């Protein structure tokens, strides 16, 4: 084929500032007056809406923020007024030879000043305790700019090996991350102990806030 | 207006033959091509090969030769793709794509997730993740629905029959230690409306035909 | 019959293989085709036949092996001059013509002949149309591809017609033989035929000149439109 690799691997730009998502071909894709380099913007949960095709043509229906410059070697994609709803992957794609391989992507994210968490805690239900296993969640909000973990405290004895984590993606307007973290003991290890607290930590925090509940006294 | 609509998600066995079908509306079917494009999850994109519906003239990529057999129907205006004798590494998302020429893709279908495994599908179970009994948050109270146990991936919990959209914080279907997927679709709602508006969560899992409800 | 004409040009299968190789190289085609097999179907279309006994069904394996979807509305009909028709499609590469189609890019500015008896190219002599007979395979191919292109034409037509001759619109050309009969007025509405004042004009009262007034006399009895913008 022709193999293409995207030269910025990530970005983190606050809005109102500019970005540059470039790529580098191994040979010339620009032959006989045509260059074939077609960028594609892909939000998650959305197939790619077409961007600058044949290295010049902004498609009708796309905003005029985008300005892409293609060549025989160097393929920049610069966006000068970036907005809050631009949190997407920005693929490149050639079509000069009959192999039509793409790039590999670039995870563009939006830089935002670090908010405080809002911690919640939920005890497991009575249908949960009558159906088998039990599961305590530590729902946060505005909390994960790739920062840190919850920390489980079961009667001041730590319980690892059974604590998952699930991060949501960046929001379109307020850029809000969140995090679930379940702890899946049995019925017996849930009925063995009394305090079931969790200690989060944040860069936006300055103290480790520890929500707690007693066993069956909520 | 010009649009495209393709078939839904499919859980395949190893060795089975996928048959994705699209449907072209808004334009005459004999004018342009019907490409296909892969997405492995978390990865880059990969071209398959394109059909010409004017006289049946196909052209594949060199890797997918023999495995891919494109076809169409000019009367029903539906495009096709078939990859046969599948295996476990080939779990990906495919899209049908129309280009103005070969080498551009403006118009697309919506997406088809195909997953190759041998285990059986498991319908989800719901849990009322109850609100805060120490009710002191102002207007930031929350209750949720602890959903566990998917074997196939995609679900779109409708919460309050679709109406509930603001506050809904659904998590990705993350593989739990047990081996299935699970998330915690919650709702950040006003503390007043938390007690007032009943929050009947209704889930939707399409390969199991499971449509349970919980307040 | 065979004689009194310029024969086949040199490097015929190499120029056929090169030309459309440039077509599958530059244009990403809606089927990437076997440029070699195109020439084998071209060989089976006319080879070792009687020049003045060639009909239109000999060329349809080539025409069904070159099925394009020539964009409608963006079309252009040419007549008379070739150099200014080439300059008008070089300013008008948006509006696709017969010198931009695949089959015109195959057999553009080529002539072919062939002796009836055995498998050889007649490189030296040629059946002329007036002087031998008008059934030669070059005029058979140009009649077939102008029929298909003018039938699939649509919306607005922009014909360039020179006036350097005394006959501005002659009747016996391929334009007034097959193109203006199959202009298909259910999809074409307005016809901005563009008369040229280059060369030597036959008369004054331009656009009231008699042959373009005969084309202004509407052949379609639905009475679809006629117009005549000039080029000074």
């Amino acid at each position: 084929d022709i193999v293409l690799t995207q030269s910025p691997a990530s970005l983190a730009v606050s809005p109102g500032q500019r970005a540059t998502i470039t790529c580098r071909a191994s040979e010339s894709v620009d032959n006989f007056g045509i260059t074939f380099m077609h960028w594609y913007q892909q939000k998650p949960g959305q197939p790619p809406k077409l961007l600058i095709y044949r290295a010049s043509n902004l498609e009708s229906g796309v905003p005029a923020r985008f300005s892409g410059s293609g060549s025989r070697t160097d393929f920049t994609l610069t966006i000068n007024p970036v907005e809050a709803n631009d949190t997407a992957n920005y693929y490149c794609q050639q079509s000069s030879k009959d192999p039509r391989t793409f790039g590999q992507g670039t995870k563009l994210e939006i830089k935002r000043t670090v908010a405080a968490p809002s911690v919640f805690i939920f005890p497991p239900s009575d249908e949960q305790l009558k159906s088998g296993t039990a599961s305590v969640v530590c729902l946060l909000n505005n909390f994960y700019p790739r920062e840190a973990k919850v920390q489980w405290k079961v009667d001041n004895a730590l319980q690892s090996g059974n604590s998952q984590e699930s991060v949501t993606e960046q929001d379109s307007k307020d850029s809000t991350y969140s995090l679930s973290s379940t702890l899946t003991l049995s019925k017996a290890d849930y009925e063995k102990h009394k305090v079931y607290a969790c200690e989060v930590t944040h860069q936006g925090l300055s103290s480790p806030v520890t929500k707690s509940f007693n066993r069956g006294e909520c | 207006q010009v649009q495209l609509v393709q078939s839904g998600s499919e859980l395949k066995k190893p060795g089975a033959s996928v048959k994705v079908s699209c449907k072209a509306s808004g334009y005459t079917f004999t004018d342009y091509n019907v490409h296909w494009i892969r997405q492995a999850p978390g990865q880059g994109l990969e071209w398959i090969g394109y059909f010409y519906p004017r006289n049946g003239a196909t052209h594949y990529n060199q890797k997918f030769t023999g495995r891919a057999v494109l076809s169409a129907d000019t009367s029903v205006s539906t495009a096709y793709l078939q990859i046969s004798s599948l295996k476990a590494e080939d779990t990906a998302v495919y899209f049908c794509a129309r280009g103005e020429t070969p080498g551009t893709f403006p118009y697309w279908g919506q997406g088809t997730l195909v997953t190759v495994s041998s285990a059986s599908t498991k319908g989800p179970s719901v849990f009322p993740l109850a609100p805060s009994s120490k009710s002191t948050s102002g207007g930031t109270a929350a209750l949720g629905c602890l959903v566990k146990d998917y074997f196939p991936e995609p679900v779109t919990v409708s919460w309050n029959s679709g109406a509930l959209t603001s506050g809904v914080h659904t998590f990705p279907a993350v593989l739990q230690s047990s081996g299935l997927y699970s998330l915690s679709s919650v709702v950040t709602v006003p503390s007043s409306s938390l007690g007032t508006q009943t929050y009947i969560c209704n889930v939707n899992h399409k390969p199991s035909n499971t449509k349970v409800d919980k307040k | 019959q065979q004689w009194s004409g310029p024969g086949t040009t040199k490097r015929f299968p190499e120029t056929v293989l090169a030309r459309c190789v440039k077509y599958t190289e530059i244009h990403p085609e809606m089927r990437h085709v076997d440029c070699q097999s195109v020439w084998d179907a071209f060989k089976g279309a006319f080879i070792s036949k009687h020049p003045c006994n060639i009909t239109e069904e000999d060329y349809q394996p080539l025409m069904k092996l070159g099925t394009q979807t020539v964009p409608c509305n963006k079309i252009l009909l040419w007549s008379r001059i070739k150099d200014l028709a080439h300059q008008f499609t070089q300013v008008q590469r948006d509006m696709f013509t017969l010198e931009d189609t695949l089959l015109g890019y195959l057999a553009d500015d080529l002539t072919w002949c062939g002796e009836f008896n055995t498998s050889k190219i007649n490189y030296q002599s040629c059946p002329d149309w007036r002087k031998d007979c008008s059934n030669n395979p070059v005029s058979v191919f140009w009649k077939t591809v102008s029929r298909r292109f003018a039938e699939a034409a649509c919306d607005v037509v922009h014909v360039m017609l020179n006036g350097s001759r005394s006959k501005i619109f002659d009747k016996n050309s391929t334009f007034g033989s097959v193109e203006v009969h199959n202009l298909q007025p259910e999809k074409v509405q307005t016809l901005e035929a563009w008369v040229i004042h280059g060369g030597r004009e036959d008369s004054r009262d331009l656009c009231q000149d008699p042959t373009i007034k005969e084309l202004e006399s509407i052949i379609s009895k639905r009475n679809i439109q006629f117009s005549c913008k000039n080029i000074y």
